[PDB]
């Protein structure tokens, strides 16, 4: 099929590359409505309809099956529903759209901006068997296989003061990773602080995200050995919140 | 550290005009940033090349 | 327009100059002053290629090519119209990279992540910078670097690839081969797995990452991770883009003879070197 | 009484002073610059 | 027809003022960029072909 | 001066995990163990593998096929293990010349070649299946078999497909590692500078993409790791902080944005591109164009 | 028309000037680059040949 | 004309000094660079 | 009536009197810009 | 009476006065530059 | 009688006269330009 | 028919009116084109034959 | 009934879609005629 | 940190200082030694 056209000077590759033109097109819409199943439709700055919505329409609802019999319809009215935060206390900065919020009392309280966080379901993370993803190493038969044990560690904070010493690991039973150190502070409350936003070091455990005083407000766990999904937002948001609170 | 507020109330003009000077010069300074890095990349490399053998200016043009 | 849960974010704060001057968006676009600079450059160069290709005469988008001075020209500002004009589309690009990887760090301020985005930018705005800049420069001329055009660059790839024979044995070259594509097989396995979890046989519930972990353990006996998977991704991709700025690197500028003949030292070593049979006698 | 910038009238005015005032040091000293260029090298 | 005022009850008026200045200034420079490429009506040719500038 | 999270700072480990029934014949299963070097970036533990008939055969065919090649070697090395070493990356299992077309040839001139190409053929056949039984008994989605399909493509392009239509095996690359450098070297200039292939482009573009969008994804991921963004699938049915922060970041960026779910689809689709595309494109190579600058020229993308 | 002054009823003065000052910057640097790639209009070209210094 | 010191009752002075910092150094710059390309206004 | 994007027809119509103002000086302007050239360098 | 940016009439007039000021000081100026460019090098 | 949209008959009914006048309006045009051109440079 | 006008029922107008309006565009913009790739309908290289530009 | 449209709804969208095929086909009809009229193909 | 930092510095520093004398022919001690000796 050398020099053989259909028409013209278009030959097999004429015809297989206007072919691809043709099916990227239709996959590249497809990935973009297949991307479209969280977050809208897209609202102003008073929380209205955004006269816009874009030339992308929202897909058909997809159902995501869960092991425990509850049904998700990620593009629906109830899955927007219950991931909307309410009561938030910020305040528009101008008229026109497309200005920052200001918040009205403590972002790192209130949890706003990068302390914000997003009511997920209160309930913890279970693995395939039904057992709680996340335990501390009190109720498994793990242990140290490597690096630094930072059980019995001081904690200092970003203000080079001492806040507490660590007392347990909380770690992922599925994948055999470390998610959490247990820390009982100076007043003997206990809170729970990320793996991935603290540094162990040869005699001490940093933690320069926060500093002394915003250790006492670090949200609570209801139970001492469960961590739901909402509780771990929760942290997770107002210990990344410090950097720029 | 360097850019900072004016207390425009409770402030002569001296004080003013100082400010603005520093101000401007921070921002010259800032600017100077990518400029300085972009003269040493082009002078440091072509120093480089300068230390290297005879050969590395020789080659065929590739157009 | 805002996302359904985009309200909460938009809070100040986190910019590197200006404080609130440019703290602000247009639509989805986050600007700040690094997006104010990125907009200019990137208008500039965009205007100046287009202006490039009314010179050329020519409005093919695939014939339209800016050239960098010739090598004569040495490191000299050359004439807009003798190789001036890619300098400034050049330095316009440099700055619209640069501005885009100060934009991206304001926005990690802004919503309290990390920088590994940034950081992964600033690794293929080396890699760019290794091509235009420092090889040319350590060769001693601009006429070195690549030019501005869709395929006009790709007869510059192909004319310092045959500068040195074939291109393939640079070893440093098989290595960034090597690295892209285990990133592009990686890249597949991940998407393919975490779609197959996701999207499982018809009547049957989601899947869960044990799922995973015993899939990829069943086929092959070992499992990264999903945190696992993430960091060797990026590892990949971006030590793909290192080793083949070093391949650059190192050719024209401390060897200049054939890759294929540098392999030849194995072969010549005199214990064996002698030895009749074989390949290479 | 619109201002973006927390700024009263008066001071927005002092400042506008101080800062003309400033550029124009800044245009004599460019115009001198030039001048000297001009008589060294006339572009025209 | 005198009700097109209406299209500004479809579209909001800031997003399609800023569409149309995008799209007028492209559309500017690109017929500009065209009777430049073109030597019969490169003005600046013609001018320098008049007054033998070069 | 943060933790980046690239490395663990601290290992645990317990029993290993032997994985979930489901309908899975655990008799196929091997034991396990751990190996602590491989968990500081990942997991340590060296799971059980299924070994079924799939496996087997894959396995049996794959290290005959490899031993095809030792062989070959050793004899172009006249038993000397001193050569063999000398001239390792040298050695090469070429094809049968064009004489003998599509014929078996003798196996001194490329029947030994057309025994380990059979010999592969046969172990990557059992391969996919194998992908396939494992992702169906798990229940998964069948992803990475179609995934994997498009790998197979080129591959089968390259050594049989183009081969037939052409007439003769000759034109397959042979078994060596400099040899079949030598070859797509030789393939591009035979056929008139392979970058002027439209397919050859896209390859090239959707190999980029794919550096691009695993280190997009993966600089996302663990930047995110501080509120559990690695957890994606839970993130998919119950989203969190982590994935509206992505979101967000994205859609600052360049105005557009993913979810959790749909940026594996793009990944699969991206990665997948590269080999659909190249197949084409070397499947188009002496078939129908054998002069690809030739070919741009007329089609107005290169210089006349 | 002299009713020109409700478009600060519809756009934000701010960003309205910051991309005013973007795009005459932009405009002002085109044309100046443009003048410079044609020699004709290369007003240091010109000075070159009319002074005769190089 | 008179009002024009309104201008900082609209962008806040520092901020903006600051950037006209960053602009004229640049603007320089950049004049420089352009000198550079002419021979005749080569000063190296 | 229908309004998708919350403005009254009273705004509407007022709004679109001062763009249809703007447009037609726009359109002025082209005209006599295109007249110039047809004078100066005809394209037919 | 819509306001999307929240000024008031007066406030939209005074700023418009002020922008028109300035845009008539830019456009004097290009004016000039121009008619001096025609008078050095004619391009027409 | 669906509606999608959420508009009723009489809302859609004057969408649709609005629509039809402007497509009027356009095609009238682009007869015009093509008699123009069928006059001065005929493609038949 | 008269009964077009429920074809607003269907379809959201304004997603209809952006579609239309940038299809329109590019197919002026490739009508355009064609004739100017053809040197017979150029027109700018016919009025340079006629008035003797170039 | 995936659409969630009845039999009337769904007989009276079809009325209009055919008028409009309708209108379609004959301007095609006509346009074909003109063709073959200026330059058979057959 | 600034110990270690100068410490690189500085030994990075003298290594580029003494290359770059040692390929210019003219303070080339080693070059001025054989020169000189007949070596
Ligand atoms: C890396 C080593 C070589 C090189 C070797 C090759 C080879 C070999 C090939 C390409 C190909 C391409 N290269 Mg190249 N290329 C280099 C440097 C560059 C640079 C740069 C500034 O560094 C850019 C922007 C490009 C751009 C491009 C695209 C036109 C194309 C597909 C890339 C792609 O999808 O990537 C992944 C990125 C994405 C998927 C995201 C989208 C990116 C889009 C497609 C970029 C479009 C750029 C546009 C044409 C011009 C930009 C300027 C405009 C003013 C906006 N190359 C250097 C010199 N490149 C292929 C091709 O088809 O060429 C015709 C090809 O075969
Ligand atoms: C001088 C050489 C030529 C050239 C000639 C060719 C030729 C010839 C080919 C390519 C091909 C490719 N080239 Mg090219 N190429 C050149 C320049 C470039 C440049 C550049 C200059 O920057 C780039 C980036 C590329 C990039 C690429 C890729 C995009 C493309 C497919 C890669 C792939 O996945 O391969 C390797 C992946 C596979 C072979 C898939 C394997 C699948 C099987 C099932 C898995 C292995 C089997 C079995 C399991 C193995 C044993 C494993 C055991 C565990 C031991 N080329 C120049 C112009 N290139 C290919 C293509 O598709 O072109 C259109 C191709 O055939
Ligand atoms: C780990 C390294 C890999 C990588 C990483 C990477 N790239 C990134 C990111 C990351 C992590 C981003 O965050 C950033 C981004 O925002 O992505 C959406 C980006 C990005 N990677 C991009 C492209 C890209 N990356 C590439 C490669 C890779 N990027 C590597 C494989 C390539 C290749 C191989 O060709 C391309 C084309 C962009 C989509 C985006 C950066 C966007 C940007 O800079 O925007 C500002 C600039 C403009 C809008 C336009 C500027 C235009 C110029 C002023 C004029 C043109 C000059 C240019 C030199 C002409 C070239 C002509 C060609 C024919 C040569
Ligand atoms: C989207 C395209 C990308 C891709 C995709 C892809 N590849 C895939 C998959 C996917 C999605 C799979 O599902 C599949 C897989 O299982 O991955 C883990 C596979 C896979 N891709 C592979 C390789 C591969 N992919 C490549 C490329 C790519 N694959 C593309 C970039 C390449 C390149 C670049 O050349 C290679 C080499 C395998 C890891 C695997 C398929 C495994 C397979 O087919 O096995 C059967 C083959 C054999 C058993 C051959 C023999 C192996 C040994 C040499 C046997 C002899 C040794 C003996 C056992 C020991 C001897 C010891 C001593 C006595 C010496
Ligand atoms: C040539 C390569 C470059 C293409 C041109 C630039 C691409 C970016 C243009 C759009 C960027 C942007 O401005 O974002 C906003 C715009 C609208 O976004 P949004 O309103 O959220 O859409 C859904 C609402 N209905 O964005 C959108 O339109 C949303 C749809 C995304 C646009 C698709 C662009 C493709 C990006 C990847 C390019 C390569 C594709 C390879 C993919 C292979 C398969 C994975
Ligand atoms: C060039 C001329 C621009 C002059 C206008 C200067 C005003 C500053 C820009 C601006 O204000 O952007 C805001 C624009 C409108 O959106 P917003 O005001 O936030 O809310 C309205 C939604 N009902 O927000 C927007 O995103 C504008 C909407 C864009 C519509 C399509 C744009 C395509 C071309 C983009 C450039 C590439
Ligand atoms: C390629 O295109 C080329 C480059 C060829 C041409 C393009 C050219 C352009 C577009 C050039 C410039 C455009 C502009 C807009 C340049 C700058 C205009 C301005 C607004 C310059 C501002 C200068 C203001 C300066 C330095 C600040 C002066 C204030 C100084 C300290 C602080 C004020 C304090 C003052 C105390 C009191 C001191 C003064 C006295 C008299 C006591
Ligand atoms: C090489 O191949 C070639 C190019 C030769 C093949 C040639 C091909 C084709 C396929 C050519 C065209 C086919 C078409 C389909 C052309 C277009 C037909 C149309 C559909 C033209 C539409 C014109 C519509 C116009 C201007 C819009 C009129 C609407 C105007 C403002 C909008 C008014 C409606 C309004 C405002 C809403 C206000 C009312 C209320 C109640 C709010
Ligand atoms: C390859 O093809 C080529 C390029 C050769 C030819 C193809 C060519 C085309 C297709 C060219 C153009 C097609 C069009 C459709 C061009 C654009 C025509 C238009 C529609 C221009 C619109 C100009 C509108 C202008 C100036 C108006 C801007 C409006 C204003 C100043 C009025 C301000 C309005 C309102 C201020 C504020 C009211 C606020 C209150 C509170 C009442
Ligand atoms: C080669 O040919 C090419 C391709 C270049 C042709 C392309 C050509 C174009 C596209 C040329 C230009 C099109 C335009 C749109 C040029 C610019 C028109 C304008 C509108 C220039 C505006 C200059 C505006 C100027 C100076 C005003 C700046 C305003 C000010 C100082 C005053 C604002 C400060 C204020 C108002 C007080 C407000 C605050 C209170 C509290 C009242
Ligand atoms: C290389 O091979 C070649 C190209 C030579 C030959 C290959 C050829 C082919 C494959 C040719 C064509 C195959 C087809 C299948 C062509 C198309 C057949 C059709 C199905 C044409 C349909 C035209 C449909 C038209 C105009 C209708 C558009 C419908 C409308 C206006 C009606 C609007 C509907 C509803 C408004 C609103 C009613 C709402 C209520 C509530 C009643
Ligand atoms: C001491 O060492 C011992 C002896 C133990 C083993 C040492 C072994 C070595 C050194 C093994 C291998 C070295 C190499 C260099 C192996 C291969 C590397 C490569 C690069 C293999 C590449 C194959 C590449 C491509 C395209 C092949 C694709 C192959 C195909 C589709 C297969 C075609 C299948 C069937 C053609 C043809 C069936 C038709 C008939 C008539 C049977
Ligand atoms: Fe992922």
């Amino acid at each position: 099929m050398v020099g053989v056209n259909f028409f013209g000077d278009f030959d097999l590759a004429s015809l297989a590359i206007w072919s691809f033109w043709a099916f990227l097109a239709y996959l590249i819409y497809y990935l973009q409505t297949e991307n479209m199943r969280e977050g809208y439709p897209l609202e102003n700055d008073d929380g209205k309809l955004s006269p816009n919505q874009g030339p992308f329409p929202v897909p058909s609802p997809k159902t995501f099956d869960l092991a425990d019999g509850r049904k998700i319809v990620v593009p629906s009215v109830e899955n927007e529903e219950a991931h909307r935060r309410t009561d938030l206390a910020l305040e528009r900065t101008s008229v026109n759209e497309g200005y920052p919020f200001r918040p009205t009392g403590n972002p790192m309280l209130d949890g706003v901006g990068p302390a914000s966080w997003v009511p997920r379901r209160d309930e913890p993370e279970v693995d395939a068997h039904g057992h709680n993803k996340i335990q501390p190493m009190r109720k498994t038969e793990m242990k140290v296989s490597a690096g630094r044990d930072p059980r019995g560690m001081p904690v200092q904070a970003g203000d080079t003061e001492v806040v507490g010493k660590i007392v347990d690991m909380w770690v992922d039973i599925p994948e055999q990773l470390v998610r959490y150190l247990e820390v009982e502070l100076n007043s003997g409350k206990k809170k729970l602080l990320p793996m991935t936003m603290l540094k162990i070091w040869s005699d001490r455990v940093r933690v320069n995200a926060i500093t002394s005083d915003l250790f006492d407000t670090i949200p609570d766990i209801k139970s001492p050995d469960v961590v739901t999904k909402l509780e771990e937002d929760k942290i997770s948001a107002y210990v990344a919140g410090g950097y720029m609170y | 550290m360097f850019d900072k507020p004016f207390d425009y109330e409770n402030g002569s003009k001296f004080e003013m005009g100082i400010w603005i000077g520093r101000q401007m010069a921070y921002g010259a300074f800032l600017g100077s940033i990518p400029f300085l890095l972009g003269l040493g990349l082009v002078l440091g490399s072509y120093g480089l090349g300068l230390m290297l053998p005879e050969r590395a200016h020789q080659a065929p043009s590739p157009y | 327009a805002l996302l359904s849960f985009e309200r909460k974010y938009r809070v100040p704060g986190g910019t590197l100059i200006g404080g609130s001057l440019f703290d602000f968006w247009v639509g989805p676009f986050y600007v700040g002053f690094f997006g104010v600079t990125t907009i200019f450059f990137a208008t500039l160069g965009f205007l100046l290629i287009l202006w490039g290709a009314a010179m050329q005469g020519t409005w093919n988008p695939q014939l339209i090519s800016i050239f960098p001075p010739p090598v004569e020209n040495g490191l000299n500002v050359a004439a807009l119209d003798k190789g001036g004009l890619w300098q400034v589309i050049t330095v316009c690009a440099t700055g619209a990279f640069c501005s885009w990887a100060l934009r991206e760090v304001e926005i990690c301020r802004k919503l309290g992540i990390g920088f590994h985005i940034p950081v992964a930018f600033s690794m293929a705005i080396f890699a760019y910078l290794t091509l235009v800049v420092i090889r040319p420069m350590m060769m001693g001329s601009w006429g070195y670097a690549f030019p501005y055009g869709i395929w006009t660059h790709l007869d510059w790839v192909s004319n310092t690839g045959y500068t040195y024979g074939n291109f393939h044995y640079n070893p440093f070259h098989m290595l960034g081969i090597s690295l892209f594509f285990t990133t592009a097989w990686a890249l597949a396995m991940h998407g393919a797995l975490v779609l197959s979890a996701a999207n499982p046989v018809k009547g049957k519930t989601m899947r869960t990452p044990d799922h995973e972990d015993t899939y990829f353990r069943d086929l092959m006996g070992y499992s990264v991770g999903t945190l696992g998977i993430h960091r060797l991704g990026l590892l990949l991709a971006l030590n793909a883009v290192f080793w083949s700025a070093c391949c650059m690197l190192v050719s024209g500028t401390i060897y200049f003879d054939l890759w294929s003949d540098w392999w030849y030292w194995w072969v010549n070593m005199p214990f064996w070197a002698d030895m009749a049979g074989g390949i290479n006698g | 009484d619109l201002s973006f910038t927390g700024l009263t009238d008066e001071q927005a005015q002092e400042l506008h002073a101080v800062y003309m005032s400033g550029l124009s040091a800044f245009i004599a000293v460019a115009v001198l610059a030039h001048l000297a260029v001009m008589i060294w090298r006339p572009w025209f | 027809m005198s009700k097109f005022y209406k299209i500004w009850l479809v579209f909001d008026p800031r997003r399609v003022f800023v569409a149309q200045g995008v799209f007028l200034f492209l559309l500017a420079v690109l017929i500009h960029l065209i009777l430049l490429s073109t030597p019969a009506f490169n003005w600046l040719t013609v001018a320098t072909a008049k007054h033998g500038y070069v | 001066a943060e933790y980046q999270n690239f490395f663990n700072q601290v290992q645990v480990a317990g029993a290993p995990e032997m994985g979930l029934k489901e309908d899975v014949d655990t008799f196929e299963r091997t034991p396990a163990g751990m190996f602590n070097i491989l968990g500081w970036m990942g997991n340590a533990q060296i799971g059980p593998i299924y070994l079924g008939i799939a496996g087997t055969v894959s396995l049996a065919f794959g290290a005959a096929w490899f031993f095809t090649i030792g062989v070959w070697y050793w004899y172009q090395a006249g038993f000397d293990p001193f050569i063999f070493m000398r001239d390792l990356f040298f050695f090469s299992l070429e094809p049968p010349p064009a004489e003998y077309g599509l014929a078996i040839a003798p196996l001194k001139q490329g029947g030994v070649w057309q025994i380990a190409s059979l010999f592969m053929a046969i172990s990557v056949i059992a391969w996919w299946v194998r992908v396939y039984t494992r992702a169906d008994q798990l229940g998964m989605g069948k992803h990475m078999a179609w995934a994997f399909l498009s790998a197979i493509w080129l591959w089968s392009v390259l050594g049989f497909w183009r081969p037939i239509l052409m007439g003769s095996w000759s034109v397959a690359p042979p078994y060596g590692i400099f040899s079949h450098l030598d070859w797509t070297n030789q393939f591009s200039l035979d056929h008139g500078n392979l970058f002027y292939n439209p397919f050859h482009g896209l390859s090239i573009a959707a190999l980029y993409g794919s550096a691009l969008l695993f280190a997009m994804h993966g600089a996302t991921i663990l930047a995110v790791t501080r509120f559990g963004g690695e957890r994606e699938l839970e993130q998919i049915v119950d989203r969190g902080t982590a994935s509206e922060r992505a979101a967000l970041f994205w859609r600052w960026t360049m105005g557009f944005n993913a979810t959790m779910e749909g940026i594996h689809r793009w990944a699969i689709w991206m990665a997948v591109m590269v080999t659909l595309t190249g197949g084409i494109g070397i499947l188009l190579s002496g078939t129908v164009v054998d002069n690809w600058y030739v070919w741009a020229q007329v089609h107005g993308y290169a210089p006349v």
